[PDB]
């Protein structure tokens, strides 16, 4: 039936309300998902070394402690010694890679999992991983396309010596002599593949992981992220009805219905993001505060044609409240200064506050006769200049220009200099002295006679008529 | 030479769809925030609907931050907050844009009645909306799998089809889907396929839609528009000052509704962008997409979905489509109609002293009106030092300024206008005469043309500023240059009432009066006899007069004789110039004769003598009327002595017929008619009693006992002269008045037996009330109806203008007297006057050419035709004129306010529509609605049928609901058989041969037939004679010319039959077509030329089609016109009147016709 | 502007920081003043006449 109010109510009504047990199921799923990405982050060497290089900037006064960690499980001193622990576990695990390393590489994660990262920092890490994987994909697809598409080699035989290595020359230089139909064809492009192998093998130097592990790690991370969004979305879809029930309060506050329920929906999204089910707080009454917060906080900001700060809005509301009781309580209505003593502030601000609080009137408001005459049709332009005036401006130029040709060339120059007449800016009497080489008081004397010569009428009868 | 890259002077205009990048060209920044003004400092918040950076500085030549305040600094973009300091005017110009997250449909192309997106994709509307709302999936570029290209799927089906076919199949939903459809669409390939299918299947249902669609596609390809542009990527924002927030008194603000809308589009849009980076669930971002779609729709055109309401006010906020739209269409030159400077207005008065070429102008009005001229003139002679001192002088009203105003007023015409402007005489130019007082004085002779009474009507004045306007006003709009109605050559300056009562009382004669029988040398001593009181104004007297006849060759003959006349006629003769004979003033000089005097004077001596003549008639009329001492007393109305007796006899008839109804001798209905009939006859009796008594009863004595002449009683003289009153109104005064009618339309059988001279009782007045109320209602309604008719008329004609000199066709219509049933309901001389002969006409013998081929027939030629017995003259008409895109002056006629043949470039369409429309108030099937039916071509309710083809006809088959009539042509093929319902009584003889166009039944006939079967000349003759019957029955004189031009515009279009260039059935311009087969008749194909069939379109239907879309966008539905034009990329070349008025340049007619011609030839040239 | 500045310079007039909104009799209407009323906001000092 169109009317998007209808196509929402009917579109959301399909999602079935969650049972009290189902919420914990989804929430449990959430825990699994994030911890997967956390562990996946813990398994990246550069993610550690980066954090190290960042804390070294924190102690060097190149950053602040608030921009890196939000705190661990469970202060500048405590932060310093905890980071030392991380650094400690890092410097052992690094040298033990000579097989047996795994047992310690597993412990390096545990300490790192105690760190709660600032959301900004965490995103950059994951981004660095996905960007690094793009860097890997560039080389993966280059070495593949340079063989299969260009030199005509099947992909069926291209993956046999790839998996497990994809770095050394076992696949590139040892598989071209195999005398297969696709073997002798690999020589033409060799120069272009082997030089591009640099970045491929360099990733395992920077990141300290063979191309083998590089896919696995951020693949597990990807799964977790997907699971997370999956579960969180699922929760939100279940609770739309609550948002609908809350937004039905704020209807006429000056925002549309669907605007309300949408801003409230955003609140519910945040509510799922920050929810922890281990506290036993019902998800309904926890999200209500956030959703209710989002509605009001949104209404305050964008619902007006003239944006007003929050305290201004609340102030306005406070005034209405007093005006309500005092309307009938006083039998007339409180005087303009009556609510002023009841209110904290200087109390003469009622007039100012009461004015800016008013909503502007539609310029299309019909007034009278029902005729096409509309309020806006009666609003004159005050920034224009009447021609009866503009005419006198163009004349006054010819006037002062005429009367300035009646004087000596230096009086005309000196007066045209002291004012902006036909010249950029205007010049101070000291500047005029430097331009004329005869300086200071001397020049000023001339000015007087110039003004004096136009003062006593022959000159004066024409220029006097401009002032009314 | 290089064409140009900067501001020259544009011709035409183009319209098309806007690309996202094209929209970005105009945008000087993206509005990223709903913020308007800071809320304390009222300065614009940056990146908001009101922004100094994107749009422009708040104040002239000053930066927002205030760093660069100097007028020298101009192209500087401030380093703090970038604002190039420039006049605030540019905040009214610079546009903006908004980058939408998701694509959005343009409501104009979705919801226009022939949904553009729908029929472009050959997809239904409900489906497209179902896809836009994310209520279903639609296939796109299906490939070879299971699915149609345009097929629509549901949830499970899309899922099932995806499991079966993963790739090589694609489906979307929402706006992105429709945009994908339009972009993937290859129009050229679709065109080819559609052409083949058209040829194969023959069905009306199929090929109607087929041909419509193919036209659209090929048009859209050549247009340059790419379908994607119907889906909005970027959304332009209107410049801030065109929707201002400007403050008011008391610190309150007021702003246009667009802001509330624009604000919304931003927020939701912005929210959607946020919702993308937060990875929201599908159900939300979809709802957000729908909300964005709804918001954009409300901005563009509100009311096609929900009619969103503005903040705190119930009234729906007005959107951009509603800004253009309105009543009707574009207010930019709809009624009404824009305010204009240098004007004024006030109540008007008489001023009989005035010459016909001038008017009394209030002193204050002339001071405030000419203020700039007074300023400029004051310092040209040096009475004021400078312009300021000049202002101070006129503001002080120093005595010296009044003389300077007499100079600037002298030669400087002013335009005068009245409230209901109908024909061109509603505005006339006059010479200002400085007059003390606040009232406008208006020459009495002009009061007829304006239809302006003095009962408090107001008139408006306009100052013709530019020199061309002074010469236009003086040489065109001047009062003296229009003395004749453009509707008919008769003078519209005819003396009105007081003046004609003067001349009637002047030349009249009583039986015995002072000075009777004496003789005088000449009018001089005749007036001397009268003014001295010796001789009476009316007495039979012989006086020597010298009359003149110019009957020589360009030469005035003189002859003197003793004429038998009266004293008044002798005195009046002093006014008659030169070659007029004394015979014209020797009569009683009624209002009818006093008009033909001026007319003959104009058609004989020319323009100048007639003007001064007209003035003199008014002056002498008023003077002598004042001397006459005419008045009206209660004893001036003489009631018949036999009235009460007539009432009694008429009262016996009703009681006789009543006795017959009591005894059943007559039926109830027959009684009503009977009683009503006897009362009607009675009314006639009383009317024709008081008329005889009142008219002749002056019974007076000359030297004998008695004699009787026409009465000198005041009220009779008024009615006889033609001044005021008529036998009907007189009959209501003395004799009984009428039989009134009860509201249902019946007429009461007890008439009003009393009159106004006697008293009316309670009942008679109460019964009279209905006639009054229906009269006022009818007139007030018929007034509105008349105006509407003129609208349709000027809309259908307008741009028709005299263009060529001679189209040179022998073609024309046969002009005969109307000859209705009796003798001559209107003569031949009036029908042929001022027209041009189609071919030379014979005497009864031949090789004697009286009028030689094509010649303007003036008064001498018409009298020469009357000397001979010639009964028939073929006359060139505007309907047959060979000139395309206009009428040649040779085919039109002479008629104008001047007697000369119509000038080259005069716009005839407007004056034709106006001439027909102005009298429409006086009209009353029968009446004004009958006229409207004629011009609209409407087929009547119970029409007749005309024989389709000549030859012997017979009746065939049997009663199915039509009993077929089978026609058998002699030589030609039989096959015509028409299905005629047989329950309609026929006329056509079952055994007789009927010519095509014969009467096969009775009743009215549709003019479509008459055009088709009888031909063009037949139908145009039918319209003109029928419409002229309606007007002439009411006594309205309108020359047939104007009606003929309206008819020509009705038949402008025709429908092709054969082929070889263009499409078969297309309705198209006979100007275009005929010019195309005349071009095709040689070169090209040897002759491939295609046959058409002239068509009859009603005025309101033919006015629909107009090449210029700006004209159509005015009076039609704006949305449909703009869309339907915007898709095809139609290029409006102006060339017309309406469009040039909107754009504000010279009208391509009259004074401007020289310009456009000079420009039109410069175009399509080197 | 430059020339307005020269004008004030010659005739030595101080252009006020206040603009004149004073109510003046409409053009052409002339009569006798039969009454005057002064309404004042509560808290602004009523002037002499009031
Ligand atoms: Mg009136
Ligand atoms: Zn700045
Ligand atoms: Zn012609």
């Amino acid at each position: 039936t169109t009317d998007p109010v209808r196509m929402y109510m009917r579109e959301m009504g399909t999602v079935e309300l969650l049972t009290r047990e189902g919420e914990i199921d989804i929430a449990k799923r959430i825990e699994d998902g994030i911890n997967q990405v956390q562990c996946s982050v813990a398994e990246y060497p550069e993610a550690i070394t980066y954090l190290l290089e960042q804390y070294d900037r924190v102690e060097a006064e190149e950053a602040r402690l608030s921009d890196l960690i939000t705190g661990f499980v469970d202060d500048p001193e405590l932060a310093r010694e905890k980071f030392a622990e991380l650094r400690a576990q890092y410097v052992v695990t690094r040298d033990t890679i000579k097989a047996t390393a795994q047992e310690e590489i597993l412990k390096l994660s545990e300490v790192f999992k105690q760190f709660r990262l600032v959301p900004k920092q965490f995103d950059y890490l994951v981004n660095s991983m996905r960007v690094m994987m793009d860097r890997v994909r560039t080389q993966e697809r280059l070495i593949m396309k340079l063989c299969v598409e260009q030199c005509k080699m099947p992909k069926k035989n291209f993956i046999t010596l790839f998996t497990g290595n994809e770095t050394s020359d076992t696949w590139f230089n040892a598989a071209i002599a195999m005398n297969k139909p696709w073997s002798e064809k690999l020589h033409d492009v060799s120069e272009e593949v082997h030089r591009a192998l640099q970045k491929l093998q360099q990733i395992e130097e920077e990141t300290g992981l063979t191309i083998e592990q590089v896919k696995d790690i951020n693949r597990r991370m990807s799964i977790g992220e997907a699971k997370a969004r999956r579960a969180k979305k699922e929760m939100v879809e279940a609770n739309l009805r609550l948002v609908i029930s809350i937004a039905k309060k704020y209807t006429n506050r000056g925002l549309q219905f669907l605007d309300l329920i949408q801003e409230g929906n955003i609140g519910l999204m945040k509510a799922v993001d920050k929810f922890e089910y281990r506290r036993g707080y019902k998800f309904s009454t926890y999200a209500t505060w956030w959703i209710r917060q989002a509605i009001t906080r949104s209404i305050a900001d964008q619902a007006r044609t003239i944006r007003i700060p929050v305290h201004m809005i609340e102030t306005i509301n406070k005034l209405n409240r007093i005006s309500r009781q005092m309307l009938q309580e006083m039998g007339r209505e409180p005087t303009p200064e009556e609510l002023a003593e009841r209110m904290l502030m200087p109390e003469d601000k009622i007039r100012k506050v009461l004015k800016i609080a008013k909503e502007p009137i539609s310029m299309e408001t019909p007034i009278g006769d029902d005729e096409d005459s509309h309020l806006g049709d009666f609003i004159e332009d005050t920034t224009l200049e009447l021609p009866l005036d503009s005419a006198t401006t163009e004349s006054l130029r010819a006037a002062t220009h005429d009367v300035l040709a009646g004087l000596t060339a230096r009086e005309a120059k000196v007066l045209r200099m002291r004012f902006g007449i036909d010249m950029n800016t205007d010049y101070t009497l000291e500047e005029v002295g430097k331009q004329f080489d005869v300086t200071r008081e001397r020049i000023r004397q001339i000015e007087a006679k110039a003004l004096r010569k136009l003062r006593h009428p022959s000159r004066s009868e024409v220029l006097r008529s401009f002032l009314d | 030479l290089k064409a140009q890259t900067k501001t020259e002077e544009f011709d035409a205009i183009k319209i098309a769809l806007a690309s996202p990048d094209m929209i970005r060209s105009w945008s000087f920044g993206e509005v990223k925030k709903p913020e308007t003004i800071n809320y304390r400092t009222f300065k614009p918040e940056r990146d908001g609907l009101f922004c100094a950076r994107i749009f422009g500085p708040v104040k002239d030549y000053e930066c927002l931050c205030g760093k660069y305040k100097r007028l020298k600094h101009r192209g500087v973009i401030c380093e703090k907050c970038g604002v190039e300091v420039t006049q605030t005017k540019v905040r009214r110009e610079r546009m903006g844009h908004i980058e939408l997250a998701s694509p959005t449909a343009h409501i104009w192309f979705l919801k226009s009645l022939p949904s553009r997106i729908g029929l472009l994709l050959d997809m239904p509307l409900r489906d497209i909306e179902r896809v836009l709302y994310f209520e279903s999936y639609v296939v796109i570029e299906g490939g070879m799998t299971n699915l149609e290209r345009q097929q629509i799927l549901t949830e499970e089906q899309y899922l099932d089809a995806l499991e079966e076919f993963g790739d090589e199949f694609d489906a979307k939903m929402g706006a992105e889907a429709i945009q994908a459809l339009l972009k993937s669409m290859d129009l050229e390939q679709e065109c080819e396929q559609l052409r083949e299918e058209l040829n194969e299947t023959n069905s009306e249902t199929k090929r109607k839609k087929l041909t419509k669609r193919i036209k659209l596609l090929e048009a859209f390809v050549q247009s340059g528009n790419k379908p994607e542009w119907m889906i909005l990527t970027v959304l332009p924002v209107l410049p801030p000052d065109l929707r201002p927030l400007v403050p008011l008194d008391g610190g309150r603000f007021a702003t246009s509704d667009l802001n509330d809308l624009y604000r919304r589009v931003i927020n939701r849009n912005n929210r959607l962008k946020r919702l993308l980076d937060l990875a929201a669930p599908d159900i939300i971002v979809r709802n957000e997409k729908r909300m964005l779609q709804e918001a954009v729709d409300a901005l563009l055109d509100n009311g096609r979905r929900g009619r969103a309401i503005t903040g705190s006010n119930k009234r729906p906020l007005k959107s951009l489509a509603d800004m253009i739209k309105g009543k009707q269409g574009r207010f930019r030159q709809n009624l009404l109609g824009k305010r204009v400077d240098y004007s004024g207005r006030s109540v008007i008065t008489v001023g009989p002293y005035l010459r016909l070429h001038q008017c009394g102008l209030p002193k204050k009005m002339a001071l405030e009106l000419f203020k700039p001229f007074i300023y400029g003139k004051l310092e040209l002679r040096g009475l004021a030092t400078t312009i300021k001192a000049a202002k101070k002088m006129v503001e002080r009203e120093e005595a010296v300024v009044w003389d300077i105003l007499d100079e600037v007023i002298r030669e400087h015409p002013v335009l005068l206008n009245r409230a209901p402007t109908l024909h061109r005489l509603g505005i006339q130019a006059f010479e200002p005469v400085l007059i003390e007082g606040k009232a406008i004085q208006l020459h009495p002779l002009v009061c007829a043309a304006y239809n302006a009474d003095f009962d408090g009507d107001q008139m408006a004045v306009h100052v013709p500023l530019t020199l061309e306007a002074q010469l236009e006003a003086r040489a065109l709009m001047m009062s003296t240059n229009n003395i004749l109605s453009p509707a008919n050559g008769e003078p519209i300056i005819v003396p009105s009432q007081d003046v004609v009562l003067g001349l009637y009382y002047m030349t009249r004669d009583c039986v015995n009066a002072k000075g009777e029988g004496m003789v005088l040398t000449g009018p001089k001593e005749a007036e001397r006899l009268y003014r001295s009181g010796l001789a009476s104004l009316h007495a039979r007297v012989k006086v020597r007069i010298t009359e003149y006849e110019k009957d020589a060759n360009g030469e005035l003959v003189a002859k003197t004789s003793l004429k038998d006349t009266t004293v008044g006629r002798a005195i009046l003769w002093m006014i008659v110039p030169k070659g007029l004979p004394y015979s014209i003033v020797n009569q009683a000089l009624g209002k009818k004769a006093i008009s033909k005097m001026l007319n003959t004077c104009y058609r004989i001596l020319g323009l100048k003598p007639t003007v001064i003549f007209a003035d003199q008639i008014m002056y002498t009329g008023f003077a002598y009327a004042a001397r006459s001492g005419a008045s009206v007393g209660i004893d001036d109305m003489v009631i018949p002595e036999k009235k009460h007796e007539i009432i009694s006899e008429a009262e016996a008839e009703v009681a006789e017929i009543q006795e017959q109804f009591q005894s059943g001798l007559v039926t109830a209905g027959e009684r009503y008619n009977k009683v009503i009939d006897i009362w009607a006859a009675a009314n006639d009796r009383v009317s024709k009693a008081m008329m005889d008594n009142l008219q002749t009863e002056t019974v007076i004595n000359r030297d004998g006992q008695e004699e009787k002449q026409v009465s000198f009683n005041s009220i009779y003289m008024m009615a006889d002269s033609g001044a005021r009153g008529s036998a009907a109104q007189i009959r209501q005064l003395a004799g009984m008045r009428g039989l009134m009618a009860k509201p249902d339309g019946s007429i009461i059988e007890t008439p009003i037996t009393a009159n106004f001279r006697e008293g009316l009782n309670v009942l008679q007045y109460f019964i009279s009330t209905h006639g009054a109320r229906k009269g006022l209602a009818d007139t007030a309604l018929k007034t509105a109806n008349s105006g509407y008719l003129t609208r349709r008329l000027v809309d259908v004609a307008q741009d028709l203008v005299v263009t060529e000199d001679d189209c040179g066709t022998h073609e024309g219509i046969m002009m005969t007297p109307v000859i209705e049933g009796g003798d001559v309901k209107e003569p031949l001389r009036d029908r042929v006057l001022g027209r041009v002969t189609a071919e030379d006409v014979l005497k009864p013998g031949t090789a004697d050419i009286l009028v030689p081929r094509n010649t303007l027939l003036h008064e001498q030629w018409c009298d020469l035709l009357e000397e001979n017995s010639v009964d028939a003259v073929k006359v060139r008409s505007v309907v047959s004129c060979d000139t395309d895109f206009g009428v040649c002056a040779h085919c039109y006629g002479r008629d104008l306010a001047r007697g000369h043949i119509i000038n080259k470039g005069e716009a005839i369409g407007v004056i034709a529509a106006q001439s027909i429309g102005e009298p429409g108030t006086q009209l009353t099937t029968g009446g004004l609605p009958r006229v409207a039916d004629l011009f609209e071509a409407r087929r009547p309710k119970e029409p007749a049928i005309l024989a389709e083809i000549s030859g012997i006809v017979s009746f065939g088959k049997e009663t199915k609901g039509k009993r077929r009539l089978v026609i058998t042509p002699v030589d030609g093929s039989d096959p015509y058989e028409e299905m005629i319902p047989k329950w309609r009584q026929l006329n056509v003889f079952e055994g007789e041969r009927v010519e095509r166009g014969d009467v096969i039944s009775d009743g009215p006939e549709a003019p479509h037939d008459i055009l088709r079967l009888r031909g063009v000349h037949a139908v145009t003759r039918y319209i003109v004679n029928e419409v002229q019957d309606v007007y002439r029955l009411q006594g309205v004189k309108i020359n047939d010319k104007h009606i003929e031009v309206i008819v020509r515009q009705m038949l402008r279009k025709a429908t092709i039959v054969n082929a070889g260039s263009s499409d078969f059935l297309e309705g198209e311009q006979v100007e275009y077509s005929r010019v195309k087969i005349a071009n095709r008749e040689l070169e090209a194909n040897g002759k491939v030329g295609a046959t058409y069939s002239r068509d009859l379109l009603g005025i309101t239907k033919a006015s629909l089609a107009t090449e210029s879309f700006i004209s159509a966008a005015s009076f039609q539905e704006t949305t449909r016109v703009l869309t339907e034009a915007a898709v095809a990329g139609k290029r409006d070349e102006l060339r017309g009147l309406k469009e040039n008025v909107i754009v504000g340049r010279l009208i391509p007619a009259g004074t401007g016709y020289a310009y456009h011609q000079d420009r039109m030839r410069r175009r399509a040239a080197g | 502007t430059p020339e307005e500045k020269l004008l004030r310079a010659i005739f030595g007039e101080k252009a006020s920081d206040v603009k004149d909104s004073s109510l003046r009799v409409p053009n052409g209407v002339s009569g006798t003043v039969i009454d005057v009323q002064v309404f004042t906001r509560d808290g602004v000092e009523k002037d002499k006449r009031a």
